[PDB]
């Protein structure tokens, strides 16, 4: 036959790079699989329905070590980058020949996510809060580490601007940041900090449901996979204060969810849970594709037991009217 | 001698984070409650009338002797 | 629709494989059950994956995290 | 015949050169890329640039490159003709 249009796909460690060789000109959609989330964001996107959802719960534990979360075919891949424009926690790169090129931003071609994060610098006191309760690494704090944990960035007293007495007004040493391509808009730290000073705005807008009398229990998968932790299991009260009413097995926050869907892709119930989305938030002005993905991204879905077996390997949710 | 005021204290670590008395520790993060929650620790082994921190925390929740 | 494959040889039927799976675990343990449907039983011994086509998993690990001696091998990826 | 006066394709390139879809290319045995929208070699006699629909994502940008010549139908279907 012809051989050039070399296909390959190989899992270098923990990055599954999918190739398409020529001559001199290459193709790499990249995955990072330490960051993936098992949300189908990318898999709803596709505009050439190739990127697949694996075994989400078993991947994202550890449990499983053949399969990312997401398989991708890179025969029918395009490597037009729209999956990398729409994941909202960026696990998925694309290299034209070697280095990180989107052909679709350079033309314009497809708008991209408004997380529109900001940390006003003359209201944050270098806190600790919002580094803490950061569900992903996305908080860049770069301030002098005083004796706390450490020797002093200046010294205990030159934390505070002190003429040596009295304080001269206001100290805030050094400088935090939020790393915009890592945030996925969660708002534990805006909700969380304490001064106001961090503006995040949610990417996904709608609602989550949980239907707690449908869990079956020991089954924290989706508590294990939610990005930004908005699963909670609801203590068990303590004797003396139960009141006739015993516990609920599952329920959520949605102040912190983001409506990503991972809990909907990892729940191996039938329908405790229902995601539906009614608005992207964005900036760049639109396509017809992009009506198009948001209309695929906009359809309420809930989990599903016994799928089909001739797509066995992957992931088929329900359509709710 | 010292003396926090838990009624207006936000656990935010720039008072645990200067002098080496103060550890303050926050137990985990859960979507139960949705806020930061912990306690402030100091000994007396490590202090000084330094009241540094008094003016480092943002509140004014500490007063010390 | 995962594949879950059981070693037969150093399976010892515990059945912690049994009580801990997520989708057994829904006829007894749910509000109106929706699905009655099985994975696994200790038949002769050993755990025996009533799921032959692949249509129930959920690769949700909790399976593979629950046998005490490893025996449980979960594959991500399509049969 | 379709109404659009100021003409179809006048095979000026605008188009390939902003389709981000990257392709291998049949005539040259797929060593060499090609876009969605393209053409074998630039010595092709009908040299209209095919649009390679199993491979487009319908991003639009190949129609705002085309502008006013508006050449490209993005839902264009497969016609049948009988002749005799
Ligand atoms: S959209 Fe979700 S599943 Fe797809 S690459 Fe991004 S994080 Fe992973
Ligand atoms: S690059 Fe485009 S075609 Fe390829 S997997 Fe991502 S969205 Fe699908
Ligand atoms: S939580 Fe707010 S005040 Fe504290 S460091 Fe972060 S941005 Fe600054
Ligand atoms: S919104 Fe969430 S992910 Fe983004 S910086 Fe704040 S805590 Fe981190
Ligand atoms: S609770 Fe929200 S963020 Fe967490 S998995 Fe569910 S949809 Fe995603
Ligand atoms: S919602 Fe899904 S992951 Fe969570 S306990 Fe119920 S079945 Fe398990
Ligand atoms: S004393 Fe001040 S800085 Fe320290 S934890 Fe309390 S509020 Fe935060
Ligand atoms: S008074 Fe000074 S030495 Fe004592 S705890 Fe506060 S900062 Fe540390
Ligand atoms: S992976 Fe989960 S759903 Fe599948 S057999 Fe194991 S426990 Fe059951
Ligand atoms: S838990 Fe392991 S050892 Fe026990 S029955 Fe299942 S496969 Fe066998
Ligand atoms: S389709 Fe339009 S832009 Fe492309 S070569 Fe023809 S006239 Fe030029
Ligand atoms: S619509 Fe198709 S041919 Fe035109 S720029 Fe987009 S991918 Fe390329």
């Amino acid at each position: 036959s012809t051989l050039f249009p070399k296909y390959s796909k190989t899992t270098d460690g923990s990055k599954v790079i999918m190739e398409q060789r020529l001559l001199q000109q290459v193709n790499n959609l990249i995955l990072d699989n330490d960051i993936c989330t098992g949300c189908g964001i990318c898999s709803e996107v596709c505009p050439e329905e190739a990127i697949s959802v694996g075994a989400v719960g078993g991947v994202r534990r550890g449990l499983v070590d053949d399969a990312a979360s997401i398989h991708v075919d890179e025969t029918k891949c395009s490597y037009c980058g729209v999956c990398v424009i729409m994941c909202p926690f960026s696990a998925l790169a694309l290299k034209v020949d070697g280095e990180e090129r989107l052909p679709i931003l350079e033309k314009e071609g497809f708008p991209t996510y408004d997380k529109g994060t900001a940390i006003d610098q003359d209201k944050c006191v270098r806190c600790n809060i919002c580094d803490d309760v950061c569900p992903r690494d996305a908080i860049d704090r770069d301030v002098p580490l005083f004796e706390g944990e450490d020797k002093e960035g200046l010294a205990k007293g030159q934390a505070v601007e002190l003429k040596i007495r009295t304080v001269v007004g206001q100290k805030k040493l050094g400088n935090v940041n939020i790393i915009d391509e890592d945030c996925c808009t969660c708002r534990w730290c805006a909700i969380n900090c304490p001064t106001e000073a961090i503006t995040v705005n949610k990417i996904f807008e709608g609602e989550i449901t949980f239907h707690a009398e449908k869990c079956p229990g020991g089954c924290s998968t989706c508590v294990d996979v939610c990005p930004a932790n908005a699963i909670y299991l609801p203590t068990p009260k303590p004797a003396k204060d139960m009141k006739g009413q015993i516990e609920a097995k599952i329920a959520v926050n949605k102040d912190f969810c983001i409506l990503c869907g991972a809990c909907v892709n990892a729940c191996p119930g039938e329908d405790i849970i229902y995601l539906r989305r009614d608005s992207v938030k964005i900036k760049g002005k639109e396509t017809d594709l992009f009506k198009k993905i948001k209309e695929k991204l906009f359809t309420p879905r809930t989990s599903k037991v016994k799928e089909q077996p001739s797509l066995a390997g992957s992931v088929e949710l329900k359509a709710v009217s | 001698e010292f003396k926090v005021d838990d009624e207006k204290c936000t656990k935010c670590g720039i008072c645990g984070n200067l002098c080496e008395a103060i550890n303050v520790l926050h137990k985990p993060f859960s979507p139960e409650i949705g806020k930061v929650e912990g306690e402030v620790i100091w000994d007396e082994a490590y202090c000084d009338g330094c009241n540094v921190c008094a003016e480092a925390c943002p509140s004014e929740a500490i007063k010390v002797t | 629709a995962f594949a879950v494959h059981v070693n037969m040889e150093r399976c010892t039927g515990c059945n912690n494989c049994v009580v801990a799976c997520p989708v057994n675990a829904l006829e007894l343990n749910t509000v109106n059950p929706s699905s009655t449907d099985k994975i696994y039983k200790v038949i002769n011994g050993d755990a025996v994956i009533l799921d032959v086509k692949h249509e129930l998993c959920a690769g949700c690990g909790i399976c593979v995290d629950a046998c005490p001696y490893d025996v449980i091998q979960l594959s991500g990826q399509p049969p | 015949a379709k109404g659009i006066v100021g003409g179809g394709c006048n095979g000026c390139g605008d188009c390939s050169a902003v389709c981000p879809v990257i392709k291998p290319n049949p005539f040259e045995m797929g060593m060499a890329p090609r876009k969605a929208i393209y053409i074998y070699h630039a010595q092709v006699m009908p040299l209209i640039y095919t649009v390679d629909f199993d491979s487009c994502v319908k991003c639009g940008l190949c129609v705002e490159a085309c502008g006013d010549k508006k050449a490209i139908d993005l839902e264009m279907q497969d016609e049948f003709i009988t002749v005799k």
